[PDB]
This record gives structure tokens, sequence and C-alpha cells, in this order.
RNA sequence: CGGGGAAACCCAGGUGGAGGCCUGUAGCGAUGCUGACGUGCAAAUCGCUCGUAUGAUUUGGGUAUCGGAGCGAAAGACUCA
RNA sequence: CACGAGUUGUUCGGAAACUGAGCACAACGUUAUAUCGUUUUGUUAGGAAAGUGAAGGUGUGUCGGCGGAGCUGUUCGACUUGAAAAGGGGCAACAGAGAACCUGGGAUUAUAUUCCAAAAAGAAAUUGCAUGUGGGA
RNA sequence: CCCAACUGCAGACCGUACUCAUCACCGCAUCAGGUCCCCAAGCAUAGAAUGCUCUGGUACAUAGAGAAAGGUACACUCAGGGAAGUCGGCAAAAUAGAUGCGUAAGUUCGCAAGAAGCAUUGGCUCUGAGGGCAAAAAAUUGCCAACUCAGAACUGCUUACGGCGGGGAAUCCAACUGUAUAAUUAAAACAUAGGUUUGU
RNA sequence: CGGGUAAACGGCGGGAGUAACUAUGACUCUCUUAAGGUAGCCAAAUGCCUCGUCUUCCAAUUAGAGACGCGCAUGAAUGGAUUAAUGAGAUUCCCUCUGUCCCGAGUUACUAUCUAGCGAAACGACAGUCAAGGGAACGGACUUGAAGGGCUAAGCGGGGA
RNA sequence: GCACCGUCUAGGUUUGGGAGUCCCCUGUGGGUACCCAACCGUGCUGUAAACUGAACCAACGGGAUUGCAGUUCCGGAGUCUUGUUUCGAGACAUCUGCCAGAUGGGGAGUUUGGCUG
RNA sequence: CGACGUCGCUUUUUGAUCCUUCGAUGUCGGCUCUUCCUAACCUAGCGCCGCAGAAGACGCUAAGGGUUGGAUUGUUCACC
RNA sequence: AGUGGUAAUGCGCACUUGCCAGGUAACAAAUCAAUCCUCCCACGGUGAGCUUUCUUUUCACCAUAAUCCACCUUGGGCCUUUUUACUUCGCGUUGUUCGGAGCGGGGGCUCAAGAUUGAAAAAUGCAGCUCUUACUGUCAUUGUUGUGAGUUCUGCGCAUUAAAGCAAAAACCUGGGGUGU
RNA sequence: CAGAGGUGAAAUUCUUAGACCGCACCAAGACGAACUACAGCGAAGGCAUUCUUCAAGGAUACCUUCCUCAAUCAAGAACCAA
């Protein structure tokens, strides 16, 4: 046979990023001895949009803690933030939207978005458009706190991990019919070259596993075990189930004890 | 005199697309291209210019909300529940 | 901007110039004549007819992905007859 | 076909001298084998890749003021103490960025914003050095 | 030592002919194929349609003689009938611009629709309407430019350049715009928006 | 081994009797499956029989449409049914229109044709009139007959399997 | 056992101690309301609803070499290091190699009799 | 005209065979055009009949001449 | 050791790449106005064509490069003043607007496109010709209108459908500090 | 530790892989028992924990105001358990 795109897409090429027009990556400030101990304090300077990205980004303009210099950082904007609006990031901020602090400092039932899965990583969870976390309880034995992430999963992480008060901007895009196969080219442009799609039943037996036959159809059930190797798993990967969900659409993804 | 009957700026469309698809997203059509309040400057003047950015006219404020609308009805809710905890402290 | 109405709102003129909208050049294609030619002008061309022609549009240069591999809106198509 | 000629630039295009999609020298790692891999999400490499230099101190040269051509102090350029500057060297656009000239000619067999000579047919614009004048030091 | 207006001197390197195509490039060739960019006149006309023309270019593509049959054509016509032809209306014929009136079922209310259908159109000589600027009920007084539309009388047609939809009633398939077997298949195939599922 | 899962691959019955004429079978029995095809749709681009049967369209209908359904072998994201608009998609009918036809005729340009100049290729065992006969069962050669004076121009498609 | 290594602090609360309103015109200008100790705290001069500012290349004070100025150190700017850049995990993990077994058309190689009206 | 039987002819059907052709003999149908056969549909004669007439049946000699236009179907056939 | 104006900002006022911050380079539809130029008119000069008859006619030409000096038309931004500017409002576009977060009016500042005067520059170019050969001299002409039609230069962007929001850097410019002090 | 569930009686079902039962908890979504009545509020439909809030609504009180502004209705409009 011939390799599956589903492989040739992992030499890059082609399929990688269009990277061009992108502002580079959004981020959280770096966890430096001012966020540890005190506050550093930021203006919001301008609402910028990134080319594939559904949320708003905001350059926030900081001063250098031991330099004569600013830094202009660039993080994802929270719904409501606004030009001129200041920024407090570090032990001592105040809980207001936009704010960034660490997680034992928030309360119960907050809402949190850019949340650091690991102390100084400057956020990456609850990053898309619209989505955000929420704060189940901290534990001050073995300082960890429980959040519930957007998939509905439950996670703890170090309580010295920063979070940004509020909710990511840019809600409600997906809730828009896309109508017409132009706009769905417009929406990949910058993204990256995977649209659009052929079925696999589509193609030739020597290109794909459901190719061929005199019929359009799947001849091998379309539940591939997860142990298949690259080229065998396509279709259905190690499915739990398969059909229409009723009563209840349970939470997605592997199961963790904790 | 009135040019359409029942749809409005989906006209465009003619008669492709379906209609119950049309009207969904006729409903986010208008508010994206709407004049939304200013609570800044008072104004009717806030102007969507991307995906989750709206600029007002009138005192040229930028602010990051909502695709579609200028402010999401999550995001109200957000801002009285954070309100509420910070006066707890 | 007229005309109605208690209200909700409705009916009339104009302005404006949207659209993977239509007719139609260039351009990009190739439906039929199963036309011409078929030791051809041509190892695929010619004529008329025909599709589309603000868009998922056409095009120059540069750059990136190849031989059991590449690339493919998928015809086993294309990768210097 | 044979013989003999023709292409003239401070300003035109390129380079000197920009970055882009990208490339891959060094470095490191890998491979029996480098003819392999990484090398722009601000950016090489377990990684000591800056030879450049504020300010001073110390001499020289161009000045200044003071009191008695010299003396002290002082300004600014040359020669000899070390703040701060993280992230090696390069290529890739003759349609992107950049770029100080444009008319007349009786000036050719053929080149010309490229040739024309004192009335340059002429009128300019720009760099790099200098000299003198004017003014500050 | 540094500024201003001058002035003096010096401004290095490579490219530069010609071509860019129905003869200069690729296609074995001076091959009706292919090949990016700039400047682009007059009249008709909606006009980069099409037709003809000043400038510039060209008469180079083997010619002469010349009503055999049979051919090819970016050439026509045909009485009476009118698809009886043929697998099949293939091919050809047909419609035709502009303006006024008018237009069904169905429908996602957007369309269908140029639906279908009637009518007018020339040339001449006129008449109205549609403006600008200037001057102390200026609701007038002067001067003047570009055109368009409408309405009359008179006078015509041999229906007469080019260009330019035939239409209607239904079934099957695919929603649609698109793509696609370079060189026998453009489709109902592929894509598509929409829907669902899986892993994380 | 024990649970889940079909918008996973897929699958979704047979016989017998029965209603005041007859037919049919709401009803009943019985054999059996994981479940026995539900809503719909159809001689459909899916029906063998098959040019099914009825109505309509025609003077005449293996065609088209509308019905019917024991469906060889229809059927629900292996998506079912419907559907305005759209289509160089497949099909039937009507108006218009015509050299498509009855049934052909006339004309034009460029050829063919003749000339000047120039000048190939394919193909080529040897050759080249027939009848019958036998024969490797379909001869240009052989047998027996019948033809046949030689050389040429333009055509033509019977043969040269 | 004792003693050394080995120690300094913002701020908060409350125990001892000593020690200096004045000029110019009701107004204006300048200036004084401190140190020590204990307890907590733990390295802490700014924000607790947000709408766009500036901040560098130190002043200053001591110790030496009235005041003032040179060359200096000192602190202003705490000190120390049985040493890890920091954080998370952690002697497990597939983290590294080896051995072993299942699964494995993803892929390779090969085969898929004979007679025959 | 002809049951039960029986003797033939033909090569316009299919089957049987595998002689020719597999370094290739262009496949169905239609269109067009010519010729040939006769087992005679019409046209010329002639017999016979359950032959009154009319219309027909059967048979003999004779292939000179003629043998149509359409709907459906690719059809050959078929049917109207 | 800069300086003027209430202000918008004006003036020929030193060094700055130690350092820092901004800007230019730098991107964008459509509509409507439209530049240089092109084409048409109108009027007028010069030469040629037609001229049995007509034709105050037909055709051609009537050109002004960079670089500089001086300084009323439109469009935008802004300043000052008057703001008793919006109670059953006003200004403006073809067009979707705008205003106490300051509309309109008076007077101004500035930016961008162009007028206009002049230097260059007639000494050039073009056409016809006198003289008489030398690719000779002499001489004549040497233009303006157009609410005409085109024309993307420009006005023009925080500037387009957008789940599309439209490169970067060198180089350069200005400022904040500082130096001069 | 050997049954549990369920019914007229049963069985489908759960259970030594520990069901049922017992105690204290955790999560999530409903609901607001008793008090609850020939009781209240609302135009009807409807409405039941507490606290904090935002607009209303009725009755009553008045030597306030005002001066026929009203009753009921095609058309039209709003609300309306499941
Ligand atoms: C399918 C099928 C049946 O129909 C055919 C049709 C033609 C042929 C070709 C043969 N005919 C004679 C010779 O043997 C071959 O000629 C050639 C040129 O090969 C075979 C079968
Ligand atoms: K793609
Ligand atoms: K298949
Ligand atoms: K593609
Ligand atoms: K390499
Ligand atoms: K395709
Ligand atoms: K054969
Ligand atoms: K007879
Ligand atoms: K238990
Ligand atoms: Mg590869
Ligand atoms: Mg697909
Ligand atoms: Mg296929
Ligand atoms: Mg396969
Ligand atoms: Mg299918
Ligand atoms: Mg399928
Ligand atoms: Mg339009
Ligand atoms: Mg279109
Ligand atoms: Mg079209
Ligand atoms: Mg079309
Ligand atoms: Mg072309
Ligand atoms: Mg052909
Ligand atoms: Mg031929
Ligand atoms: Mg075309
Ligand atoms: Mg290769
Ligand atoms: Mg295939
Ligand atoms: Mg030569
Ligand atoms: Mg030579
Ligand atoms: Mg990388
Ligand atoms: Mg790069
Ligand atoms: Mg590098
Ligand atoms: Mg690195
Ligand atoms: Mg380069
Ligand atoms: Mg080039
Ligand atoms: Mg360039
Ligand atoms: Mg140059
Ligand atoms: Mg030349
Ligand atoms: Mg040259
Ligand atoms: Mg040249
Ligand atoms: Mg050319
Ligand atoms: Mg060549
Ligand atoms: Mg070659
Ligand atoms: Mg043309
Ligand atoms: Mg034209
Ligand atoms: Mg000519
Ligand atoms: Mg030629
Ligand atoms: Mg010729
Ligand atoms: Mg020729
Ligand atoms: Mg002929
Ligand atoms: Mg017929
Ligand atoms: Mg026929
Ligand atoms: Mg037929
Ligand atoms: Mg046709
Ligand atoms: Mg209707
Ligand atoms: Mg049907
Ligand atoms: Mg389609
Ligand atoms: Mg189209
Ligand atoms: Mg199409
Ligand atoms: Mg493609
Ligand atoms: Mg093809
Ligand atoms: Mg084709
Ligand atoms: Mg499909
Ligand atoms: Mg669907
Ligand atoms: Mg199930
Ligand atoms: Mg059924
Ligand atoms: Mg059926
Ligand atoms: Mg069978
Ligand atoms: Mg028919
Ligand atoms: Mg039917
Ligand atoms: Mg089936
Ligand atoms: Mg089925
Ligand atoms: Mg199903
Ligand atoms: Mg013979
Ligand atoms: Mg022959
Ligand atoms: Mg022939
Ligand atoms: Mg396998
Ligand atoms: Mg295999
Ligand atoms: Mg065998
Ligand atoms: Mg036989
Ligand atoms: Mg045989
Ligand atoms: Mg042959
Ligand atoms: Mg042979
Ligand atoms: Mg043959
Ligand atoms: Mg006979
Ligand atoms: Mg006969
Ligand atoms: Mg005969
Ligand atoms: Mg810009
Ligand atoms: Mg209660
Ligand atoms: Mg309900
Ligand atoms: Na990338
Ligand atoms: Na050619
Ligand atoms: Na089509
Ligand atoms: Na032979
Ligand atoms: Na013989
Ligand atoms: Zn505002």
């Amino acid at each position: 046979g011939k390799t599956v795109l589903s492989c040739r897409k992992g030499n890059g090429s082609v399929y990688q990023v269009h990277g061009h027009k992108r502002l580079g990556p959004a981020k959280l400030r770096i966890l430096d001895y001012a966020e540890r101990h005190g506050y550093m304090r930021g203006v919001v300077k301008s609402i910028e949009h990134e080319a594939g990205r559904g949320a708003a980004l905001a350059r926030v303009e900081f001063r250098h803690p031991y330099k004569f210099r600013r830094v202009k950082e660039l993080m994802v904007a929270p719904e409501g933030m606004f030009t001129g609006q200041s920024v407090f990031c570090g032990q001592k901020a105040p809980l207001a939207i936009g704010n960034v602090l660490p997680l034992g400092q928030i309360t119960e039932g907050c809402i949190v978005c850019n949340v650091e899965a690991k102390p100084g990583d400057r956020g990456t969870l609850a990053r898309a458009s619209g989505d955000y976390c929420i704060i189940i309880s901290h534990n001050h034995e073995t300082g960890r706190t429980r959040l519930k992430l957007p998939s509905g999963q439950k996670k703890s992480v170090p309580s010295t991990s920063r979070a940004m008060i509020g909710i990511i901007s840019g809600g409600g895009r997906i809730e828009k019919p896309v109508l017409k196969a132009g706009n769905s080219f417009y929406r990949f442009r910058g993204k990256r070259n995977c649209w659009p799609k052929v079925r696999g039943v589509a193609r030739n037996p020597v290109e794909h596993p459901h190719g061929g036959g005199n019929h359009q159809h799947i001849g091998h059930p379309s539940t591939v075990s997860r142990h298949s190797p690259p080229g065998q798993k396509v279709g259905l990967i190690a499915a739990r189930r398969t059909g229409r969900i009723r009563g209840g659409k349970a939470v997605k993804g592997a199961w963790h004890p904790e | 005199a009135k040019r359409t009957v029942k749809m409005g700026v989906m006209g465009r469309y003619g008669t492709r697309y379906g209609a119950n698809p049309r009207k969904r997203a006729k409903k986010l059509e208008v508010s994206q291209h709407a004049k939304h309040f200013c609570s800044f400057c008072g104004k009717f003047a806030f102007r969507r210019k991307a995906v989750g950015i709206w600029r007002c006219d009138g005192c040229s404020k930028t602010v990051a909300g909502g695709a579609y609308t200028l402010s999401t009805p999550n995001n109200s809710t957000v801002r009285s529940t954070v309100r509420r905890l910070r006066e707890l402290a």
C-alpha cells in the first residue's frame, strides 16, 4: 500500500502552521520575584486580533523590575478587558477581572482563565475563546487547588500556579453557521493545511483501509484497537461506545483516580 | 417602502443555504453589525472590528468581548460573582 | 421622507449598492458537432458551439514536500511526451 | 556565408547595504559510516562565542576665565581605568523595502536620462575629504 | 574642536548590442501549440463586444491557368409538407437590442421571471421639461455651456450592417457556487455548509 | 469468563385454518430468531417473471406520467421520505421552427483536376482475369473449362481472408 | 550536657527612657512630634473597581587620609552557605539498555495441485 | 386433412465437433446498393373442389416484374 | 547661551548611537470627486489638401524637463471667542452621519493637494520662407477656452466581505532625560 | 455476612468480585413535608424554606388634589397550566 494521509502529516512539510501574520505566543508575564512577593502594575495598550485564533489578544505594558525600560507582554485577553485598564499581577493583586493571582489567593467558585498547569508555565489551561475554569476548593495541607476544566474534568494543581480572573473573550463564535465552503476556506487560511476533508471510503484501497469496494462502505468495524500501528489506526480509535448518546453526555477523556 | 418581508440583511444570499441556517445566522449577523452601548462616554457607538474586538467611535476605546455581541451573558454573571467575592474579603 | 394607527406597529416613494447573484469581454476551462485533421500546423491541434468570469478566482518570481516515496476537493489523478 | 565594426553612467539596474517564506556554516548530538538531525514561537551551542566601550585618572592639541609670553583651574577632540551591551557567523527579493538627473542636440552605419568641453547645449542634485570666511569652543 | 554659507578636489565595480516571437525562447524545424509586465487613438455602440479608419507596421507565409466527379468551409438558398428522418430534433433553422404594459403553478418568501405574452421603434421640421454664473413678488434683468428625455405635424419601408435568450408541461439524480480522469468518461463521482460519533 | 456499545461492521422469518354467495382474511393455531423490516417509498438509476396490471398520453405507445404492490433482491446518517432554487447531468410530451426527411436542385471560396518549381511516406516473398473441382474443409498460381492484343488519364472502394 | 558555628530586620501590639514651634504678614513659608525593650510577623516602603505619566548612568552619611575639597574604603543596598538556577515529581517512571511473551495486512516474502471433448 | 407408424429432403434455428485462423480475417442492428434461389404473396396461363354467382380452398408450369408508410423497442424478432 | 504668540503653534535653536520612548519606512474595499496626461469642442495664427459645382471649408502643427524663489482655491485636523447649542435642535454628504466628551457663527493656527509670480528659458524645440550653392544666412509664426468626456496621482484612514481584520527590517526623524552648567 | 428486591403469588433484577442493612460524609439535580385551612395573593394561567434586594398591586385612612376625564366593545394588541 501507500502511506495514509494521517501518518503523512507527521512529517510536517506542507501541513505545518501558517505562522506568518501571527503576533507570537500569548503568555502571562514571567513568575518573577515581584510576582512572588508583591505585585506588578501594567497598562493595557491595545486589543488585537491574531489570525487563526478566536480570542482577542492584549498588549500590556509593564516596567522592567531591574532595568530602565518597558516590557510590553502579550496575553490572551479576558472578556471585558479594555485599553487603558490597569492590570495587577502578583501575590498582592486584588481580585478583579483581568488581574493575575496565585490560585491559593482566589476564593471558591471564582471563574478563572489562563490557568497554569504547572507553576511558572505562563498559562496553559482555559485559553480558547469563551472558555474558563471553576475553582472547586483548596487544600492547605498539601498546597493544592482543585479546579473544573472546560471539558468537565476535575484537576488538582499546585496552589502557587497563577490564574487570570474572568473568562476568555470571543465567546459564542461556534454558534454562527458557516453556510459556505468559502467561509471554511478563510477560517483555515490562518491555521494550517487541513481542509477540505476527503472521506476514507472515497479513496482507493492502496491509500486507506476504508478504500475500495464496488460500493462505498467500510467492510470491517470502524472501531480500532489502541495498539494498532500507524496506518491501521484510522476510524474510531479505541472507542468505548458508539452511536447516539442518550441520557447525558459523559465527560470525555481518560479516567484519572484523583 | 419595506423591501423584504421576512429576511433582512440575509436577503443578500438569495435562495441559497436554507431558511433555518439563515435565520440562526441572521440573529448574530444583526448583532455583530449593530451599535452597542458604551458604558464609558455613554454613547451607542461600539462596533465590532474583528471577532471579539469592539471599538467605540465616540471615545476610541477598544474592548475585548463576545464574538458577535459586546458582552456575553456569561460575562455579566461572572462580573457579578467576582465583585461579590471581592466584597466578602 | 410621505400616509395610516390608542398602542403595537403597518402601508407607500426615494436613497444606497450587498451577493462563493445573473447576461457578457479579457482571462481561466473544455460541452457538442461523436465537425476538420487523423503518414496532421500539432507524439492532442484547428473551427464553430459551449462552462465560468469579485471569487473555494486567474497569474509572475521565489521557497518547501518525492520513489514503496511525495502530493492529491480522490480520477489510482499527477510527480519534465 | 565572408570580412570589418558596434554595447561609453557619481545619479539608470545590481552589488556595496534591508528584511520574508526559507537555507544550513559553526556548535552540539547521532550514526559502523556525516554525505544525518537541530539551527526565528527572540534566535546557535552544558552555553566562558561581546576585543565595543559611559564615565573617570593620565599626556597632547584647539579654546575659556583669574591674578601675577608663562602659572592654576576649566570646555572639546587625539594617547594611555571599565560602568552596560544576554541570545555565534552568513546567505535568500533585478516586480517587496531602498535608491543623489533631466531636458536639448545636426550625437552613430550600429549606443545613449551612459556620448556633447569653456558660452561644456546646458541647468541641477548628492556623498567623502579638505582650505578660507563668518560664529561659537 | 564644533556649526552656517560657500569654495577646491575626487566620485570606484559589473550590466548596457539585438530579440522577446505566425522567424531570434520551449516544442528535433523559420512548427496554426505554449510563454509574465508597461504605453493603447477616431466613429458607430452600453462597450477593451463587434465593424470600419488616421499614426506606426505589412503585402511574409509556393504560384499560374481554371465551372469534372467526389470533398472541406470561421458559405448560402430552396416550392408544397413540417420530425413522417433518426437510437435520439444530431445538425440546421428559430429567439434576439431598447422601451411601455403584462406575467401562472410552485416556494426555504429570497425567487420562479427576460416566466408566458402583446405593443412601439425610421427620417424630417418643431414644441416642452430637466441648469450655471453675474448684476441692488431679484417671484426679474442679462450672458452662456453640455446633453438627455418626452410630446406633435409631415413624410417613408423592399422590415433591410453588425452584435444579440427560443419557449412551455413533467419524471429521475445531486441541495446550491466549486473540483475533477493533461491525451476517448465533467457525471448522479469528489468537495461543501449542516448532522453525528471517537480519542485526548 | 463477566458487563457496555449499532450515527461500530452489520442484520431485521415460515406453514396451516378462518366472516350471513364467492373472494379476501380483521381473528386463531403452530414451527421458530439476536431481532423477525417500523415510519415511509416503489416495476424507482433497485422487480427475475416483465413489453407486470389499470388510467392517461397517440391513428397506432417494449417509451413517458399517475396509480397498485405477494417488493427474485425497497427502507431509515450502509441514511428514509420530501424539496424551492441551481445544472454543458439522464428521460417524455407540446408550441415554434426548419433540407432531418418526402426528394432532391442551384450557387460560392479552397481543393481535387492541368501546368512551372519542389518533392516524400506507408507498403513491397513473387505476382496479380474468372467458374467449378478437390485441397489445411473460402485459390492469383494446381485440375478441367471460359476469357485475355499492348500501353495509358481520372475515379472508385468488391477482392487482395 | 555545656559552649561555639550563629545574626540583622519592614510593619503590627504595648513595656522602660529622654528632649527641641519659629519667621514674613486672618494668610503664607520653613520646621519639630524620638530612641530602646518584649510579643507577633518574616524579608514585607505601592494597589483592594478599573478607564493610558515619570522613574537609568544615586544623593547622602560615616571611617581613615568649624567647615570645604581630593585618593580611599564603609553603608546607602543586612549577613551567612554541610555548596544544589528555580519549581514540580522522585527512586517510580518505560527514564536507559538487555532478556521474555502477547498483539500485530501497518508492512515484507511466497503459495494458492492435477485430470478435463 | 391424415391419428398410429414409416421413408425422406434442407442448412434461413439451435446443438454436437474442434479441421482453418490467436507475430489479429474488425462482432449486433440499421442505412445504402446490387445480384442470386424458389419451398409462389401479387402479376401471366392452366387443372380441380363439399365449384350456382361473388368470395375462396387445393394443385401444376413459371423467379420476367413487384412486394409499402408509420407508433414502441438498440434490437433481430414481436406487436399495433 | 535660544526665542515669539492667550492658544492652535511661529522663528536660522549646541551635543547626544551612554540610556530610554515614540514616529517614518508601513501596506486596505466601494461610492463620489478626480492629477499629470489623452480625446473632443470653441476662438485664433501658420502650412498643406479640395476647388466643372459647393465648402468663411478639410487636414496638420501651435511645444516649456528637472531643480529652485516668492506666496489664493479646495479638503482635513486644531485653537480662541460667543456657546441663554437639542423643552410635543442645528450643521453637513451621492452615500451608512455628527455635536456640552463642545454643534453652528466670527476671528485664527496648521497639514495636504493644487493655483499664481519669477529664476531656469529661448539662447531651446517646431513649421514655412528671404538671399544665395555652404548639411549658408535673413525673416514670419510660435495659442488660449471649456458646470465637455476619460484618466487611481491624490482626497483615503484604527481603511472591505470577515469564525478573512491584511509583512518585516535596515536606514532615517523627533522627543524624554542628560551634557554644555 | 447471605441473602436482598418485588408481588395476590411469582419471576425479570442485584448479590461472598460482599448485595441488602448500619454510621458519619461527598457530589449532583429536583423539591420546599408536618404547620396547610370551604385561609391569603394574582387579570387569568398560576403562586409555599430563609436572608439581602428591585419595580409594582390592593385595601384602609384623609375637611389633600382634580372636575366627567366614564361603562362596554368589531378591528387591533399583550398574557396564557400541561
Ligand atoms: C468477442 C467475440 C466473438 O466475436 C469475435 C469477433 C471477431 C474475432 C476476431 C477473429 N475473427 C477471425 C480471426 O480468428 C480473428 O480475426 C482477428 C482480426 O483477430 C473473434 C471473435
Ligand atoms: K488543502
Ligand atoms: K471499502
Ligand atoms: K486544496
Ligand atoms: K545538516
Ligand atoms: K473531484
Ligand atoms: K485469432
Ligand atoms: K394466377
Ligand atoms: K462493603
Ligand atoms: Mg517523507
Ligand atoms: Mg469529505
Ligand atoms: Mg474512485
Ligand atoms: Mg489497505
Ligand atoms: Mg454512499
Ligand atoms: Mg456508505
Ligand atoms: Mg451590482
Ligand atoms: Mg457569480
Ligand atoms: Mg455567469
Ligand atoms: Mg449560468
Ligand atoms: Mg494569455
Ligand atoms: Mg470527431
Ligand atoms: Mg486524410
Ligand atoms: Mg469566455
Ligand atoms: Mg529524491
Ligand atoms: Mg478505480
Ligand atoms: Mg553568421
Ligand atoms: Mg565578425
Ligand atoms: Mg523549530
Ligand atoms: Mg527567516
Ligand atoms: Mg543565527
Ligand atoms: Mg538553545
Ligand atoms: Mg541578501
Ligand atoms: Mg528576474
Ligand atoms: Mg524594487
Ligand atoms: Mg540606482
Ligand atoms: Mg537600437
Ligand atoms: Mg544601451
Ligand atoms: Mg537597447
Ligand atoms: Mg514584447
Ligand atoms: Mg528554438
Ligand atoms: Mg531539445
Ligand atoms: Mg476586441
Ligand atoms: Mg472596440
Ligand atoms: Mg495603415
Ligand atoms: Mg511564417
Ligand atoms: Mg502573400
Ligand atoms: Mg504553408
Ligand atoms: Mg467542386
Ligand atoms: Mg419517428
Ligand atoms: Mg423510421
Ligand atoms: Mg426506431
Ligand atoms: Mg444542437
Ligand atoms: Mg403566484
Ligand atoms: Mg415520483
Ligand atoms: Mg452538483
Ligand atoms: Mg459561479
Ligand atoms: Mg457548476
Ligand atoms: Mg486543485
Ligand atoms: Mg480525458
Ligand atoms: Mg471530455
Ligand atoms: Mg457525494
Ligand atoms: Mg441532513
Ligand atoms: Mg443498543
Ligand atoms: Mg413495509
Ligand atoms: Mg418495487
Ligand atoms: Mg438469473
Ligand atoms: Mg415517443
Ligand atoms: Mg411510475
Ligand atoms: Mg436488503
Ligand atoms: Mg437494507
Ligand atoms: Mg438505524
Ligand atoms: Mg475462383
Ligand atoms: Mg479494397
Ligand atoms: Mg477513396
Ligand atoms: Mg499483518
Ligand atoms: Mg502481503
Ligand atoms: Mg488443469
Ligand atoms: Mg449447423
Ligand atoms: Mg474453431
Ligand atoms: Mg487486418
Ligand atoms: Mg494472418
Ligand atoms: Mg478484410
Ligand atoms: Mg415451383
Ligand atoms: Mg416470378
Ligand atoms: Mg429476377
Ligand atoms: Mg499604516
Ligand atoms: Mg417548610
Ligand atoms: Mg412545559
Ligand atoms: Na512553525
Ligand atoms: Na509560432
Ligand atoms: Na452538468
Ligand atoms: Na492469395
Ligand atoms: Na488454370
Ligand atoms: Zn465610548
